[PDB]
């Protein structure tokens, strides 16, 4: 995160922690006991899957305080659609081997009924984005959980304020952040909650994807458009395990 | 009976029985014409005062549901939990 503020301890209870051997590898939403959202990109490069740990009610990575639950992450679920190295579909459904104890640091955010996440979600200005990824484009990650609140815009607008060859923002994707080159998400947060809050609720709208660099001048940052995947997540959600590590879902 | 205009907003009056009927432009709905689409008790107008989620294609009304976890209350549109931690409530801010 850059610019963020540090997330006080309690205030990020969907917040996790995504590592591979001990490494920081990503962030993620939990959204029910034994599901967590993330990001497909994470796991573009992974050669040990019984090494993938979430972690719960984590806060601070440089102190153990108790509150941390982690769960070997048994399965990995993306989209058919996505294709590593590329950025379009860039979501995961995580199944947890055992599930986590909701607690007072531990809770799941809401994964939204579609048509209230396009028709009144989308319209709220601000939300929250999360993280322990690097603070500043090449910086040090962080120690403790950093939040910012990022203002919405449509696709349209996304490069006004603005290499031909970046990224093009897709239908599965929106824009977030500020322009002037002072606050993003940034590499590392990958996963994390886009979170919104409506009349006392928080819901997942988009999650943490990409970036020209973080915070860059002319730039915004890019999300996943939680909203088409809602479906596609219920279905998995509520259908028998299936056995595997990675496995490509058809989409939709 | 038509004769005191009760249609509002350029409806169109036609007599019918001892009383009549009021057919009303694209936009507006009610017996007189009286409501506005923008002033209508629909899902696109604030969530239609639903606090959670919304429903209105199937004719007559609107309904108010709520997330797994939650229940509706007396009114139709508020909600409250029936859990102890519901999704997306933060429980120390909860307690404060
Ligand atoms: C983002 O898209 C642009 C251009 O968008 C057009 O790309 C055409 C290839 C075609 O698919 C049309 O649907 C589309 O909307 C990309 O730039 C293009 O790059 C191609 C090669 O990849 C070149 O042949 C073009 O000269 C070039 N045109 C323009 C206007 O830039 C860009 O590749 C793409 N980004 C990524 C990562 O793919
Ligand atoms: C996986 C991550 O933690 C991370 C988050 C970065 C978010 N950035 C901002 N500003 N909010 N995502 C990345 O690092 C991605 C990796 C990736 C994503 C999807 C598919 C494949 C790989 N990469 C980037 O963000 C690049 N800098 C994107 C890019 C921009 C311009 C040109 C080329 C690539
Ligand atoms: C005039 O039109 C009818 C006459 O039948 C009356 O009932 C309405 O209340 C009035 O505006
Ligand atoms: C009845 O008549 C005229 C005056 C038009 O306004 C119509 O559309 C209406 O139904
Ligand atoms: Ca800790």
């Amino acid at each position: 995160i850059v610019g963020g503020k540090v997330c006080p301890k309690g205030e990020c209870p969907w917040q996790v922690l995504l590592l591979v051997n001990g490494a920081q590898l990503c962030g993620g939403t939990l959204i029910n006991t034994i599901w967590v959202v993330s990001a497909a990109h994470c796991f573009d490069k992974i050669k040990n899957w019984r090494n993938l740990i979430a972690v719960l009610g984590e806060h601070d990575l440089s102190e153990h305080d108790g509150d941390e639950q982690s769960r070997r992450v048994a399965q990995v679920i993306i989209p058919s659609t996505y294709v590593p190295g590329t950025t379009n579909h860039d979501i995961a459904l995580l199944r947890l081997h055992q599930p986590v104890v909701l607690t007072d640091h531990v809770v799941p955010l809401c994964l939204p009924e579609r048509t209230f996440s396009e028709r009144t979600l989308a319209f709220v200005r601000f939300s929250l984005v999360s993280g322990w990824g690097q603070l500043l484009d090449r910086g040090a990650t962080a120690l403790e959980l950093m939040v910012l609140n990022v203002p919405r815009l449509m696709t349209q607008d996304c490069l006004q304020q603005s290499v031909g060859d970046s990224p093009n923002i897709t239908e599965y994707m929106f824009c977030a952040g500020y322009s002037d080159g002072s606050k993003d998400s940034c590499k590392g947060d990958s996963g994390g909650p886009h979170a919104t809050h409506y009349r006392g609720t928080w819901y997942l709208t988009g999650i943490v994807s990409w970036g020209q660099g973080c915070a860059t001048v002319g730039h915004f940052g890019v999300y996943t458009r939680v909203s088409q995947y809602i479906e596609w997540l219920q279905k998995l959600m509520r259908s028998e395990p299936r056995p595997g590590v990675l496995l490509r879902a058809p989409f939709p | 009976q038509c004769a005191s205009s009760p249609c509002q907003n350029g409806g169109s009056c036609k007599d019918q029985l001892q009383s009549y009927i009021c057919f009303c432009l694209p936009a507006f709905e009610g017996r007189n014409c009286e409501t506005h689409k923008d002033d209508q008790l629909i899902c696109v107008n604030e969530n239609g005062g639903c606090e959670q989620y919304c429903s209105d294609h199937t004719g007559t009304k609107r309904s108010c549901r709520c997330h797994e976890g939650y229940s509706l209350l007396a009114d139709g549109v508020s909600c409250t939990p029936t859990v102890e931690y519901p999704c997306g409530k933060i429980p120390i801010l909860e307690k404060r």
